[PDB]
């Protein structure tokens, strides 16, 4: 009835590389990578952009197996991010797109493992 | 016309040439007092063919912006902080009336929403603290309460007081002798005597008042001030 | 030497030639645009003979116009757009409030209802952006809401919020420890102790708060050129060429905040 | 307690010094964006191409930046802030998309302004609200903290409270009033040239007496 | 109902769109998803 | 690629341009006792072949700007073997035809390039809806892509046809085909951009900061030198021809 | 406020002057 | 996931002399159920972080009294 900006808030545990649990805040509708970008952890300046197109796994963040079975999966291209733009050319079938995955009410307590920050500068 | 706006563009092109010149001289001989953060403001700002017109007999407070085609009439006073612009159509404040402190009148500037509507206001209109007549016409002999938001269309006719916090909408005449407040205006009771001859009261009195700042706002500058500030 | 005598005389020659070419082009225009002149606008003028007694450590922006027998306070401030018109009668700003950004304190002619009486702040009091305040007797740490518009004859007591957008009726009693809003007097809820701790540290804050700006609001001509030089020459870092030069650059203390304010 | 000190000034000879800056902190304003001479720029506001802020305006944002998007307009009397934290949990730095009409005392405070969403007149957008995007927000509204508004949809009274739903002719409209009040906001800005000539009435009026 | 018939079943089916649209928008813009994608590696 | 996507966006703006003249002109001058023509013209005539082609193939799938870049500089490098394939009076002249446009459209590229590095422009989908904040920052950077295809009414079209006329001088037949089958590729990719900031109009906006006075004199400069070529080359044609007769005598 | 009082800016002024008129020769007397 | 790493975590357990494979549950209390002391409970973090990279910090250290608990931690962990 009021609208509350409540209502749509999705938190998430990202943890750093560095072993270290966080609780961020997103909201339902808009994309992984928006939420991670309020805490900082991800540099906002390297992945301005939304679109698939402009992703270089520099969005990419490692997912646990037990949330991977209720979100859509990597459908063409997903993929090849992962697999083109990596130290090792093999997909991890843990690891995800923050760019392409939208937060949904029912995807609460979700963990992300946000590994080491790759260069993005040129 | 067409024609004016060219010669106004021409004589902006020769004026910043000149004022480049002079820049260039004063920067020749070793000063750079040019490049101060003095506020350039005009409490008559114009545009190309409106330049502002007001009454001798009026008062205007430093801090107002009268911007566009705005008639100040006789006796009436212009507050401080208050942002009468009008650009687009004409805007007629009345004799004798008075604006209030952080107010201000639209002329609605975008064209889209329809015509615009240009503002009128009445003779002893006491117009209300942070009233934001939105290009509406208002009658002689009324008032309008702190903290209203007409908007345009609305006709508020002669002793139609307003309350505060009113929100009037849009081509909803204000009926003579009744007030209407609350979100939106509703009516709530009709206007007594008192209050019909306080509003004249308090019209005069402002003007009063008005006419005393006037008499002490143009004061010179007081350059003791003046070498306050660049003694530093 | 006589080269600048002479460099001298060619500035004011070329000073004369484009001062009558701004004229040529002014005189083009039709005169139709209104010159600049200079600044009329006045703060802590005097109305008919009484001076606003403004303390030492009140911060009174520029563009404020404090006029009448105004009476501030030690730590309180006024921002911008300000208007403390008190031409009939005093307005006794306590000590450590905030009449916050594009606020109105005016007060009525003795003769509102009969028995009008000035205007008084409390101590530790936020008014909140563009509040109106017309003949209001708040009381010491109160929060108004921002937009608020408090007709005459109101008092509101110690730690008794108003809502923000509110329109307080005449002569309205808001109790210690409730907070009232909406066009009428629309009474919503309790006070919290979360609460009560906000209001004190945004009290707090803004004192803290507004020596920044009274600082660089008055800056001498002289000192804000320097200022403006220092930043644009630190705007931004290079940590390759200060490490091979084997020096290190440190941000002057006159262009970093003090730690109250940082978050 | 009370005093008078001779260090205060009755007459701020220099004026209002339109943009403040805040140590590091300084307001970056963009090229062809119309900022009226009474509008005053204080903390890390940045206002981007096209835009125009009228004057009466007091946009500061000394505790968190505060940010106006393309051919965004803040009207005449709006005073815009920034808080450190909001009760959402979000971030509190208020952001204004493109073609965002704010419209005259809108007091807008650590808001979230999505593109295409006029705001009405008298506008008390509180810390942590979010308007999302092709709404628009009739005069007179008044949203309480944590309070949004949903996608293309109009609301307005003393609360949050629901009206209509916006048809489509009426929600392409946005844009449009908003190039129109930036083509007019140009129209403004081209009345004034760069570096005023106030000081050579500086150098006039120092004349009189002394040096 | 013929003429009718085959107005949509034949020239719209193996005359221009669907057999020679072969050429045009998924005939050829698929190829080159492949033949342009296997050439930087 | 690698050393264009790595290199610094100025470095790679002169990595780009000033070598290959020197180094063609080289090869010019090398080719003058090169006489064998059974070890140099057939190499050159398969190697440009083979770089008309990859940089074809291979700028169309690229994302980022500066690969494009880079893929494309090979692909004229090829074009531009082309007409020394030939090896006539004819082809030279193309050849050097073709350098200078070349050389002018790529400084043309890389002013946008680094007029755009001030917000860190990486992929192409950043450039998105620049047809509305700076539209002739996007109608300049469109003319360019257009260059680069070959579109008739532009400078880039004048080099590519007489690079195409000499390489029919020579009777080489194929090389026509390729050239046109390339050329026509290359097109799709160039005017892949101007789709990508002319139509489509995403959700996210990227604010561009306007340039210096010498960046913007510069691309005025050339953009008024590309559209504005087809009414007036006669001097760069006699120049060209002057130059490749003095090769010899 | 009759000299620039600045040995470091006149130079370069003079300079300058002198640029333009050499600059004005050429155009002229070639 | 949880049951993969449950499996290895219950192995471990096995070796503290105290704790009876006939008592224990996937919902087992260390020191109500298993009647474990607070020390006995923190050789068995000790164990726990033996198993595999990860350190068990210990802010987080505190929060895995039950052995669900400590089963989802390492389930819901990047090392
Ligand atoms: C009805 C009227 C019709 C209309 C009448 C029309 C008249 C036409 C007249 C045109 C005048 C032509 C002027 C040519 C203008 C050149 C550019 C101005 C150059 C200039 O910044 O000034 C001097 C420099 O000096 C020279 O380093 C080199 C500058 C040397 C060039 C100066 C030559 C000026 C002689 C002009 C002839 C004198 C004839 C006098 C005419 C009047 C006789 C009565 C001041 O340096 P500065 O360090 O304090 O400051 C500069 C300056 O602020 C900016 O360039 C930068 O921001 C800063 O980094 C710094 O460079
Ligand atoms: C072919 C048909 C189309 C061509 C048409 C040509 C038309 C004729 C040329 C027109 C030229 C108009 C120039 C007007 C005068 C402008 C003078 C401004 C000079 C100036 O401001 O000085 C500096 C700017 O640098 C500069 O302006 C000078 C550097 C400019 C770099 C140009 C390099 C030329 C050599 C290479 C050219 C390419 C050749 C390729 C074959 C400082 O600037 P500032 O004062 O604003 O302050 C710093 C802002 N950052
Ligand atoms: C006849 C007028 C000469 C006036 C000379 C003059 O003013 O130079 C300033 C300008 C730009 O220099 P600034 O950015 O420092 O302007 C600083 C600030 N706008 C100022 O005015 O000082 O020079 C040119 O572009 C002209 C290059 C070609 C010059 C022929
Ligand atoms: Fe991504
Ligand atoms: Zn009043």
């Amino acid at each position: 009835g009021s609208k509350k900006v409540s209502d749509r808030i999705v938190k998430l545990s990202a943890i750093d590389p560095d072993g270290y649990k966080q609780d961020i805040i997103g909201l339902s509708g808009q994309t992984l990578l928006r939420a991670l970008t309020h805490t900082g952890l991800i540099d906002p300046a390297s992945h301005r952009l939304d679109d698939i197109e402009a992703c270089s796994a520099e969005c990419e963040v490692q997912i646990a197996e037990e949330w991977l079975e209720k979100l859509p999966p990597r459908t063409y291209d997903e993929e090849y991010v992962l697999k083109r733009s990596s130290r090792s050319r093999i997909l991890n079938k843990h690891s995800r797109l923050g760019c392409q995955v939208v937060l949904t009410q029912e995807l609460q307590g979700m963990v992300v493992a946000v590994p080491e920050a790759k260069p993005w500068d040129i | 016309g067409t024609l004016g706006r060219a010669f106004y563009s021409v004589g902006f092109w020769i004026r910043e040439t000149g004022q480049a010149l002079d820049r260039l001289g004063c920067r020749l001989q070793g000063k750079n007092y040019f490049r101060e953060q003095l506020s350039r403001h005009r409490t008559l700002m114009n545009v190309f063919d409106k330049a502002p017109i007001v009454d001798k007999e009026a008062f205007v407070a430093p801090s107002a912006s009268v911007i566009g085609d705005v008639h100040i009439g006789r006796g009436s006073s212009i507050w401080y902080g208050c942002v009468l612009r009008g650009d687009v159509n004409t805007v007629s404040v009345g004799s004798g009336t008075n604006i209030q402190d952080n107010s201000l009148v639209h002329v609605a500037k975008s064209n889209l929403s329809g015509k615009v509507h240009p503002t009128i206001i009445g003779d002893n209109v006491t117009i209300g603290h942070s009233a934001v007549l939105h290009g509406c016409t208002v009658e002689d002999e009324t008032f309008i309460g702190m903290g209203a938001t007409l908007l345009d269309g609305v006709v508020v006719e002669k002793h139609g007081m307003v309350a505060a916090g009113a929100l009037v909408r849009q081509n909803t005449r204000i009926p003579s002798g009744e007030v209407w407040g609350g979100n939106p205006a509703r009516f709530l009771r009709k206007l007594t005597d008192e209050e019909i001859a306080f509003i004249s009261q308090s019209a005069t009195n402002y003007s009063n008042l008005a006419q005393a700042h006037a008499a002490e706002n143009a004061k010179p500058l007081n350059v003791i001030e003046f070498e306050k500030v660049l003694r530093k | 030497g006589t080269l600048g005598r002479a460099i001298y005389t060619v500035g004011n020659w070329i000073r004369g030639t484009g001062q009558a070419l701004d004229r040529v082009g002014s005189l083009l225009q039709g005169s139709h645009r209104i010159e600049e002149h200079l600044s009329r606008h006045r703060t802590l003028m005097n109305v008919f003979d009484k001076s606003p007694l403004v303390d030492k450590d009140v911060f009174v922006a520029p563009s404020a116009s404090v006029i009448g027998d105004v009476q501030i306070g030690k730590g309180s401030s006024i921002w911008y757009g300000c208007v403390l018109r008190g031409d009939v009668n005093n307005i006794s700003v306590g000590s450590g409030t905030n009449i916050q950004d594009n606020t109105l304190v005016h007060v009525a002619k003795t003769n509102i209802s009969g028995k009008v009486l000035p205007t008084l702040i409390g101590d530790n009091v936020t008014v909140g952006h563009s509040a109106v305040i017309h003949g209001c007797t708040v009381e010491d740490d109160a929060f108004v809401g921002m937009g608020a518009t408090l007709l005459d004859g109101v008092v509101v007591e110690k730690h008794a919020m108003v809502a923000a957008g509110s329109l307080v009726k005449q002569n309205t009693r808001i109790p210690s420890g409730e907070v009232w809003g909406g066009n009428p007097a629309k009474f919503m809820r309790k006070l919290t102790d979360e609460e009560i701790v906000y209001i004190s540290q945004s009290a707090k804050n803004y004192i803290n708060l507004a020596q920044i700006h009274a600082s660089e609001n008055s800056k001498s001509f002289e000192q804000i050129e320097v200022e403006r030089a220092l930043r644009k020459k630190y705007a931004r870092k290079d940590e390759d060429y200060d490490s091979m030069l084997g020096i290190t650059r440190e941000t002057p203390p006159e262009l970093i905040l003090p730690d109250n304010v940082l978050p | 307690q009370v005093t008078p000190s001779p260090d205060r000034v009755k007459w701020d000879y220099r004026g209002q010094r339109q943009i403040i800056p805040l140590g590091q902190w300084l307001p970056k304003v963009a090229v062809d964006a119309y900022v009226a001479p009474n509008v005053v720029l204080a903390g890390q506001v940045t206002v981007w191409d096209g835009s125009s802020v009228w004057n009466g305006a007091v946009l500061r944002g000394d505790l968190n930046k505060i940010t106006v998007g393309f051919c965004s307009n803040v009207q005449e009397r709006c005073v815009v802030h920034a808080a450190w934290s909001s009760p959402t949990g979000l971030p509190a730095q208020t952001l204004i998309d493109r073609y965002v009409t704010v419209g005259a005392y809108s007091l807008l405070r650590s808001c979230t302004i999505e593109p295409e969403c006029i705001i009405g007149q008298h506008s008390i957008l509180m810390e942590g609200s979010l308007v999302e995007t092709r709404s628009i927000l009739e005069a007179g509204s008044v949203l309480p903290p944590g309070r949004r508004i949903p996608s293309g949809e109009l609301w307005g009274g003393n609360p949050a409270r629901f009206i209509r739903t916006l048809t489509n002719e009426e929600t392409l409209e946005i844009p449009k009033l908003a190039v129109a009040i930036n083509h007019l906001s140009g129209d403004y800005f081209s009345e004034f040239l760069p570096y005023s000539t106030i000081y050579l009435e500086v150098e006039k009026f120092k004349k009189s007496l002394g040096i | 109902r013929s003429f009718l018939r085959f107005g949509y079943e034949v020239s719209f089916e193996a005359l221009d769109k669907g057999a020679i649209e072969i050429l045009g928008p998924y005939g050829i813009s698929y190829t080159f998803r492949r033949l342009a994608e296997r050439i930087s590696q | 690629p690698d050393i264009y996507e790595g290199s610094p966006t100025p470095v790679t703006a002169f990595l780009s341009i000033a070598p290959k003249i020197s180094i063609f002109a080289n090869i010019l001058r090398v080719f003058i006792y090169g006489s064998y023509g059974a070890t140099l013209q057939q190499i050159f005539f398969f190697c440009s072949i083979a770089s008309m082609i990859l940089g074809a193939l291979a700028a169309m799938a690229q994302t980022k700007v500066k690969r494009l870049l880079a893929y494309s500089s090979i692909g004229h490098v090829g074009y531009i073997c082309i007409g020394f394939s030939c090896g006539t009076i004819e082809g030279i002249q193309s050849l050097l035809i073709g350098i200078f446009i070349y050389a002018l459209m790529t400084m043309d590229a890389f002013a946008i390039v680094l007029a755009l590095r001030q917000t860190r422009v990486k992929y192409i989908a950043d450039l998105g809806a620049l047809a509305k904040t700076n539209p002739i920052l996007a109608i300049t950077f469109s003319i360019t892509m257009f260059s680069y295809a070959g579109i008739p009414p532009l400078a880039g079209f004048c080099s590519k046809f007489y690079l195409f006329f000499a390489a029919l001088g020579c009777g080489a037949y194929f090389l026509a085909l390729v050239g046109v089958v390339t050329s026509v590729i290359g097109c799709f990719y160039y005017i892949r951009l101007v789709k990508r900031m002319f139509f489509d109009t995403p959700r996210t906006w990227i604010l561009y900061e306007p340039m210096d006075r010498n960046k913007s004199l510069l691309l005025a400069m050339t953009s008024f030198f590309i559209t504005l070529f087809l009414l007036y080359p006669s001097p760069l044609f006699s120049v060209t021809h002057q130059m490749a007769l003095s090769l010899y005598l | 406020p009759k000299v620039s009082e600045d040995k470091n800016r006149n130079y370069a002024v003079v300079a300058g002057v002198v640029a333009i008129v050499g600059s004005i020769g050429w155009y002229l007397k070639a | 996931d949880k049951s993969e790493v449950t499996d290895r975590v219950l192995s471990v357990v096995k070796n503290f002399q105290k704790v009876d494979p006939s008592k224990v549950t996937p919902k087992a209390n260390f020191q109500n159920d298993l009647g474990l002391d607070s020390l006995d409970s923190v050789e068995v973090v000790m164990a726990l972080e033996e198993e595999f990279g990860f350190e068990i910090p210990d802010n987080e250290a505190d929060k895995i009294q039950s052995i669900d608990l400590a089963v989802d931690f390492i389930a819901s962990h990047p090392q």
